[PDB]
């Protein structure tokens, strides 16, 4: 029952000095060993520091590590914060033949340039129609800021059921991209005159129109 | 005014922060006037500190 | 040096047997009396070790993961392998294999992680459906198009345009669950509107988990 | 407020907006060296712990 208390999000500015504490429960922490671990978002884990004070060849000289044991709780330091030390830190224990890891360190980064929100639309497919099933696909993308509402309409009743929307997600260019889509029914598709998608963006809207052709 | 503030030595608002002078100056140093020339009529600004 | 990598399906249905094997490259599994062990971590979760095995029969596991884990060691293929029984939708995680210089102390190397996130068993292949562009999907000198991907199980599904000989413009957008498990996305390109009706677009949509690859060819709407 | 010249009496407010010597060298409100002010930014943002 022997677990590693963790500060979940630790923040501060490039430059200065934080500390990050690793707090036993029951056993004490200068009981066993204690691992630090620097591992990159979509990266394998990389040892960043053992045995409590022995640092390995490679990583810097500022990744120094202290044991308070009247505590309980191990303490990471860390100087002069760079761009590159943006990753989780994991502690890691033994306690008895069962090896437990920390909570987990989170370390906080830190705005794109506005654009203009250009919106398409595309009518379901003749191969989709075939299938019995109708999607109306709206998209909205190379835009800033992402915050954009989607309201689907059918001719002038906006449509609620079966419509999904994407969050916004960066581009290439510094910009935003987002989808939307709406199932239908092939009868449904093909009952109203028009299907429109309007798409809201920092007051003004870019509607586009498709009608069954 | 500020001649007399570049000398190895001193504490001020111009050597301490542009050019400080170690003790161990061995450096010469030489000006004159040229009021006719480094300044002109309306508000000569171009220098900045 | 040495180096890990791992192999295995990189799913699993529910309630049955997990296979991850994970070899080994420029070392011995015997040799230097070394430890393996199998590390786990979910997205966004911190890291769960999982057990450790030796390369005789000593093992250990973790009591949460107790009479759950069967790992083996063969060491004629330099290799070992781990099997889960009994998986969950809460066992998506990323599996690692590393090497264990010192048991109760640091790792030296980590394998690379082959993320497996999987909660059911729907494993439906990906409808490619064609975004003809017309006179309406278009904003002034350029046009957009593209193709529908939806009703697929499960993540994730590589598109491509001309097999990957367009890449500018092409934006591919990540999938939202639907109103009935299953998920939906596309993936679009910006193209003027003078090489409409003169180039052929044909998008590449695989779906590894369902072993489908459909190509579909966009085309100019024609009205009906 | 993160700098001052000494102690305060308690039920007292502190509104002096003058640079302190928290560093070595002098400060009084001139310029001098490491003069930090007492007066910083926070960090407040809603996505912390």
């Amino acid at each position: 029952n022997f677990m590693l208390t963790q500060p979940h999000s630790v923040s501060e500015s490039p430059g200065k000095t934080v500390t990050i504490s690793c707090t036993g429960s029951s056993g004490s922490i200068a009981s066993n060993y204690v691992q630090w671990y620097q591992q990159r978002p979509g990266s394998a884990p990389t040892t960043v520091i053992y045995e409590d004070n022995q640092r390995p060849s490679g990583v810097p000289d500022r990744f120094s590590g202290s044991i308070d044991s009247s505590s309980n709780s191990a303490s990471l330091t860390i100087s002069g914060l760079k761009t590159e030390d943006e990753a989780d830190y994991y502690c890691q224990s033994y306690d008895s033949s069962n090896v437990v890891f920390g909570g987990g360190t989170k370390l906080t980064v830190l705005g794109q340039p506005k654009a203009a929100p250009s919106v398409t639309l595309f009518p379901p497919s003749s191969e989709e129609l075939q299938a019995n099933k109708a999607t109306l696909v709206c998209l909205i993308s190379d835009f800033y800021p992402g915050a954009v509402t989607v309201a689907w309409k059918a001719d002038s009743s906006p449509v609620k059921a079966g419509v999904e929307t994407t969050t916004p997600s960066k581009q290439s260019n510094n910009k935003y991209a987002a989808s939307s889509y709406l199932s239908l029914t092939p009868e449904q598709w093909k009952s109203h005159r028009s299907y429109s998608c309007q798409v809201t963006h920092e007051g003004s809207t870019v509607e586009k129109t498709v009608a069954p052709t | 005014d500020e001649v007399r503030q570049i000398a190895p030595g001193q504490t001020g608002k111009i050597a301490d922060y542009n050019y400080k002078l170690p003790d161990d100056f061995t450096g010469c140093v030489i000006a004159w006037n040229s009021n006719n020339l480094d300044s002109k009529v309306g508000g000569n600004y171009n220098y900045l500190y | 040096q040495v180096q890990l990598q791992e192999s295995g399906p990189g799913l699993v249905k529910p309630s049955e047997t997990l296979s991850l094997t994970c070899t080994v490259s420029g070392g011995s599994v015997s040799s230097g009396g070394y430890f393996w062990s199998w590390i786990r971590q979910p997205p966004g979760k911190g890291l769960e070790w999982i057990g450790c095995i030796y390369y005789s029969g000593s093992t250990n596991y973790n009591p949460s993961l107790k009479s759950r884990v069967t790992i083996s060691v063969d060491t004629s293929k330099d290799q070992f392998s781990l099997k889960l029984s009994s998986v969950t939708a809460a066992d998506t995680a990323v599996y690692y294999c590393a090497r264990q210089l010192w048991l109760r102390g640091r790792f030296d190397y980590w394998g690379q992680g082959t993320l497996v996130t999987v909660s059911s068993a729907s494993t439906k292949g990906p409808s490619v459906f064609p975004l003809a562009p017309s006179s309406k999907s278009t904003s002034g000198g350029t046009a957009a198009l593209g193709c529908l991907v939806k009703d697929y199980f499960p993540e994730p599904v590589t598109v491509s345009w001309n097999s990957g000989a367009l890449t500018s413009g092409v934006h591919t957008f990540p999938a939202v669950l639907q109103s009935s498990g299953l998920y939906s996305l596309s993936s679009v390109v910006t193209v003027p509107s003078s090489s409409l009706g003169t180039q052929t677009y044909i998008c590449n949509v695989n779906h590894k988990p369902s072993n489908t690859k459909v190509d579909k060819k966009v085309e100019p709407k024609s009205c009906d | 407020r993160l700098f001052r010249k000494s102690n305060l009496k308690p039920f007292e407010r502190d509104i002096s907006t003058e640079i302190y010597q928290a560093g070595s060298t002098p400060c009084n409100g001139v310029e001098g060296f490491n003069c930090y002010f007492p007066l910083q930014s926070y960090g407040f943002q809603p996505t912390n712990g």
